[PDB]
């Protein structure tokens, strides 16, 4: 085989390239958007169905849809547009000659992780295929053995604790809370200033100013009575017709979410606190090592103030000796491609393949005593 | 006692939803703009 | 004090009256007009402005304007006219010596309240104030502390779940879509017929069209296919001026852009939609409850056989086991207003009034932390 | 050779986690019902 | 005094009743729950704190806590409101002219008792008072005075070793593995086939489908092999929403926990090996007896087929001479509290109370020289 | 008669057993400490 792929086709951004490079060849939005006005003209070459940046582009006559949900695919028809998409137009190579190397998150349900296996063997024929938790690589990626990886990425937040290259499964713990419930909550708290987005692609416009103004407050009561006096922490942003709109307190409400998820009418703790429910379910041995060696992943982690913030929650949860240390590389958000890269391409990993003799004597649910 | 006023902030236009300019044929929907930034619309009663 | 007021200053109907009233004294649109044309009559009584019932009667002269769109006071020099109206012309009475209770739609602007209470404390002197959500107080009038209440006005439709006195913000949805949109609808598609309605004025010919004549089908392409042998369901209706128009597959054509919001472009999913996901975004176990006290309220609400497509649709949509129950009452007209004449005259609401001495002390901003 | 298919279970919607009704505005949240039990949801592609 | 109470306060439920009856008066669960939600509704009673059945029925709206967790009290002021319901709510009785047998798991914190009987004697002045061990209540329910008492309850699987009259503490075992932890367990396993139950009232929804599902395997593997023809050991279990999930292999994989406690992750072995190493740590002339009367009691061992399960275990640990015996109640539920029903009406245990003037003189501390 | 109080010590979380920060998700465990030393956890009622 000529090399391999990886494909971190999480929630919300598809992320792909080749194993052995130190960054994805091709991102693109996980969207799929159909036409919702009558076509009238004639010609023109229109199409059906646009995907990724296309549809990003003409989003305005778009109705988009994400196939993935909570990293769970929802519609398999629009993952299979949204995959050769990816193969064949964004890397423009023939998957029947190079092995894939998928992503996942923990706890997902097993059918999801078997029709994974079955698209890529029965319809991109594809030589041989692995499947990888998300967390698991951002481990790699930052050339650690040891430590707990805080991945946040578009739909789900997940904790991996890891001690010199054993796992602790039963620490692993899962929140179904990421930056999909931020653009939503975003949304809902924009209408107190009469701001109206409703649509799929104002969802685009609104997780865009998420993603340009919205950080997060070391102190979220001192910044709220900062923020009282509302001149300073005002920011401007303009939509695409031209018109500015003005946004405030909301900036720093916006990614409170994550650490009072009471905000969005949720009981689950904060992410601080899951982290530091994750480090306490292990062995006792164990946490001073995961407390100093705590990484984060993911698309929603590139907040501004995230990692002093969930530097400040979780020394005043852990005991007072533990040297906290949050490790947030500016890599943050590919980190998981950049660790699946690197673990495509070791050499003891290319006997770990799911090979399509293993495919045709097992069928998918070869997958399970493969992988993770 | 006064308290000084509550300033309405200008309408943003979006595709659908809270504002629209031609709801209203009896109020000109006047553009609102500070500096160089035009933060919206308002409707003066004109036409 | 007297007594308190109730004003449930909808979009298009400004409903008044005193509390403990089963209903609303006063009932006026909530239009101001101004003269259009050449006055040439010397004397005669002319004026520069005519409101609510005087403005509907002399409208063919005048430019009928609403201060209200999708439930926010867009020229509040008109909507004073309106509230002005109201006290001293409607109810005849003095507004300093009567608390009076308001209504606003959900995820409204903050400003859109804070002028309210500025309004009613520092113009009309009113000893006490109060701001209460239109659904919430339909969930009242329907002698209920558990039910999901899906109110349609003229400018919103919202869904607030209730259970047991406790409501859920994060699962309220609004949709800017009502009695308005549907009557600049009928006015499009009456074109179809050489109906040419333009004016104000001929739009409140096509809302009384739309009040007297729209009707909620049961199954839309089977009464698309019943009209289109058009003999039955044509209906004439009779202009001021005494030409007669025949409305015919229009009428149920005309409340279906609650169930299709494609129809008026919109991407949004239908009012049976929205209550659906209204429920479903509620905790597990409260679910049962909401569905057999699904409540409808508002004017727009009382197309006939809008509750029995409600049913149909619902029952479609949740599970096979949960017994659908959609409750309409007859007079769900006024049910936010009788809801705001039980809320205001109850003995424990009165210790939850704005005080005019709170007012002094702290100003517009006080209505956050009191109302909601 | 071809495994004759991986059938996806149903969707259900608890109070937050995996999956929600109204996450996609572009996938209608069908019934999945088989006998006379709801099994779930599932999106299909219609609104 | 009238009579005496008995209270079995366990880590997941309250039974509570009058000693000489042959069953609690009253049952509930060990729930304290408080409104997570904003309540808008004046009046309704809206109380800020419900305890037992009326928070398990409410528990949509609630967020559900355990003041007891492993048998040992984490929240006190939950505590004291459970006892109070128990107390004036269910009993209906005054705790003032009533002596309160109450009882505690082997091996907790000292500090535990002391507590216990402080609120017993001075915020309920209680004239007597008693804390007695769960599994030597157990033995009293059977009618023995030899054998070996496996309980298991919500937070608590403990063994005690009795011979004629005499207990042996060197060889009381305790695990911190209980019912609570299969819950969390099938919570987990659940996801497997993609629900998500998350939050407390779907912990006691999982609770229900793990009491009236889950089910001990005689044989594992044999079981999983024949689950793998996915028909058969299928149940169809209907959410309080309506919708219906469809539990196979977790039926018997959510009690395997308790005989390989590696699937939680934990070091410990399982509850066969708990008792057969509870009965070699005693001598070995009385060896004999505890394995013919190893009698099985709690809420946990009510699994189908646990007591076939732990005869098959025992029998393969045990010298095969031994006649191995499992004595399993169809009241084993109910086991602890009929045994402190019966101590407490003993004509020769009534000096064995600890009086009020005990308390006077000595102090909490009284608790750890007079009971045990 | 009154005696003083029975103080229930801070829990120590070890890797299985007394105690978890875990299991009750509306108590906050927050942390106790004297001397600038960490003693343990105990479940105030917030979250
Ligand atoms: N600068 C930023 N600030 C805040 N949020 C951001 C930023 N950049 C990206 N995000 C969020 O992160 C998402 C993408 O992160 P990514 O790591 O690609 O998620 P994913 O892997 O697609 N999802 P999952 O499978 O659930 O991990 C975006 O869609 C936003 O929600
Ligand atoms: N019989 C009817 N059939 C159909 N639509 C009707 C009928 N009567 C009234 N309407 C519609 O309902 C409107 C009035 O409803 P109402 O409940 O008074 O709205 P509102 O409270 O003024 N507005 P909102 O701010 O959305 O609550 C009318 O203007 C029409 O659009
Ligand atoms: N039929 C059943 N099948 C399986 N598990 C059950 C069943 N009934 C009860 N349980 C479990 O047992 C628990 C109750 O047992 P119980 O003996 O009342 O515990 P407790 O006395 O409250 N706690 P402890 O301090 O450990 O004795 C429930 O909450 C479940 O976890
Ligand atoms: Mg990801
Ligand atoms: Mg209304
Ligand atoms: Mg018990």
């Amino acid at each position: 085989d000529i090399a391999a792929l990886v494909v971190d086709n999480g929630s919300g951004m598809c992320k792909a390239g080749f194993a052995g490079d130190d960054a994805p060849r091709a991102v693109f939005p996980s969207i799929v958007g159909r036409p919702r006005h009558q076509g009238v003209m004639v010609g023109m070459g229109q199409k059906d169905s646009y995907v990724g940046d296309e549809a990003q582009s003409k989003r305005g006559i778009l109705t988009l849809k994400y196939p993935i949900e909570h990293g769970i695919v929802t519609n398999w028809d629009d993952m299979e547009k949204i995959w050769h998409h990816t193969f064949y137009n964004e890397l423009r190579v023939a998957p029947e000659e190079h092995p894939v190397l998928l992503t996942e998150a923990p706890l997902n349900p097993k059918a999801n992780r078997e029709k994974m296996t079955q698209i890529m063997f029965e319809t991109f024929n594809t030589p041989a295929m692995y499947v990888a938790i998300q967390a698991v690589l951002s481990l790699y990626a930052s050339g650690r053995t040891t430590g707990i990886v805080m991945d946040s990425g578009d739909g789900v937040t997940h904790t991996v604790p890891i001690y010199e290259g054993y796992a602790l499964p039963h620490a692993i713990l899962r929140l179904d809370l990421a930056g999909r419930d931020l653009t939503d909550y975003l949304m809902k708290i924009l209408t107190e200033r009469g701001y109206s987005f409703t649509t799929t692609a104002e969802r685009e416009i609104v997780r865009d100013i998420k993603e340009k103004l919205c950080y997060v407050a070391l102190d979220f009561e001192q910044e709220m009575a900062t923020a009282a006096s509302s001149s300073s922490l005002e920011k401007s942003y303009e939509l695409p017709d031209g018109q500015v709109i003005t946004i405030g307190n909301e900036r720093f409400r916006c990614p409170e979410a994550l650490f009072q998820p009471s905000f969005l009418g949720m009981e689950s703790c904060g992410i601080h606190e899951t982290t530091f429910n994750s480090i306490m379910k292990c062995d006792v041995d164990i946490r001073k090592d995961l407390y100093a060696n705590t990484v984060l992943s993911g698309g929603t982690t590139m907040y501004p103030g995230i990692a002093d913030r969930m530097q400040k929650e979780i020394t005043a949860l852990a005991p007072s000796t533990m040297k906290i240390k949050i490790i947030a590389p500016p890599e943050r958000k590919y980190s998981v491609w950049i660790g699946g890269s690197i673990l495509a391409s070791l050499s003891t990993f290319q006997q770990m393949w799911i090979s399509k003799q293993e495919y045709d004597e097992s069928g998918p649910s070869i997958v399970h005593r493969k992988c993770f | 006692k006064k308290w000084p006023e509550v300033k309405i902030p200008a309408r943003i236009i979006t595709t659908s939803g809270n504002a629209s300019v031609d709801g209203n044929p009896g109020y000109r929907p006047t553009r609102v703009d500070s500096n160089g930034e035009t933060m919206g619309y308002e409707m003066r009663d004109r036409v």
